[PDB]
């Protein structure tokens, strides 16, 4: 509650830590236009 | 769609501090400590009500539900992080940085803030007439 | 409601007092939203059907919900808190 | 290089091919972890 008004450093550290944990994983995630949203299918091919 | 929703809490706590210091005359450090007791419910509600309508759609089905989850995770995490930030870091910034053509705005806003209060006063006596009007809208 | 409960004030008096003090935040947080979705609405070229579809609805919804709420919510606050 | 031949590494050669990046981020986070503990921006040093 009212405990982050006496020690700014603590708050700054928490903000940077989260910012450092976001930029470190921002260059590890894949990039795509869409997620996987089409229903999967299976095909059976034969011949005669 | 969360950039104009993640600053809400931060913009609310900052407005209160300066409104509690300009209309009273207290130092920034002594102002914030006073304003943070008055709006904990407000800031602890906006984030709750705004991120509670995005949770129920995370459990739907089809390709539509797969589209929905992408918004759901993003907005909900943004609201939770916004709550923390504006309730852990915002206060600090306010108790350190906030010091103790622009002219034509405040008066304008004040005039509109007053005229609107008067109009609301002129509306809290004829609720029956303002009930049918609302019905039409629906 | 807080001002009535933890302030011992009248219904209409507290309503007017709250609606007067909570108008700068509403306008500020409304313009900070409505002005953040124009890049989606006025966009054009290279996959802009998605952005227009996403943004146009919320732009109008916020405009209306910010210009009508401040005039209607005291009404069905006082009448509701008076009739249950 | 002769006519039309190619190169290809396999087994251990293909694995190893395909440290300080995760070690420099561990020394920066401990300083921030210490800073928060002590609140001095020099005490952590």
């Amino acid at each position: 509650p009212n405990f982050f008004i006496d020690r700014p450093i603590f708050a700054w550290v928490i903000a940077i830590i989260i910012m450092l944990a976001g930029g470190l994983a921002i260059l590890k995630l894949p990039v795509a236009q869409y997620p996987t949203i089409a229903p999967p299918a299976v095909t059976i091919s034969a011949s005669y | 769609l969360a950039i104009g929703l993640l600053v809400d809490d931060a913009i609310v706590v900052v407005e209160n501090v300066e409104r509690v210091m300009a209309e009273e005359g207290l130092p920034p450090k002594e102002a914030t400590r006073k304003s943070m007791g008055q709006i904990q419910g407000a800031l602890v509600g906006i984030a709750m009500v705004l991120s509670a309508v995005f949770v129920p759609m995370a459990f739907f089905g089809g390709s539509t539900g797969a589209i929905y989850r992408q918004f759901s995770i993003t907005i909900v995490s943004a609201m939770a992080l916004s709550v923390l930030v504006a309730l852990i870091l915002t206060p600090a910034l306010c108790a350190t940085m906030l010091k103790p053509f622009f002219g034509w705005f405040n008066r304008m806003f004040e005039k509109s803030t007053h005229h609107y209060t008067d109009s609301v006063g002129g509306i809290l006596r004829s609720t029956g007439r303002y009930l049918v009007l609302y019905l039409i809208i629906v | 409601k807080d001002l009535m409960d933890k302030e011992g004030k009248g219904l209409i008096e507290a309503t007017l007092d709250a609606v007067r003090m909570r108008l700068r935040p509403i306008l500020m947080t409304s313009l900070a939203f409505i002005l953040g979705v124009m890049p989606l609405v006025i966009s054009t070229g290279a996959g802009s059907g998605a952005q227009n579809a996403v943004g146009t609805g919320v732009m109008g919804g916020m405009v209306t919900a910010t210009v009508l709420a401040i005039f209607f919510v005291p009404v069905f606050f006082v009448v509701v808190r008076r009739r249950f | 290089l002769p006519t039309g031949v190619g190169y290809d590494w396999t087994g251990m050669s293909y694995q190893e091919r395909l440290a300080p990046s995760l070690y420099a981020i561990s020394l920066i986070v401990v300083f921030l972890c210490l800073a928060a503990l002590y609140e001095s921006w020099s005490i952590p040093f």
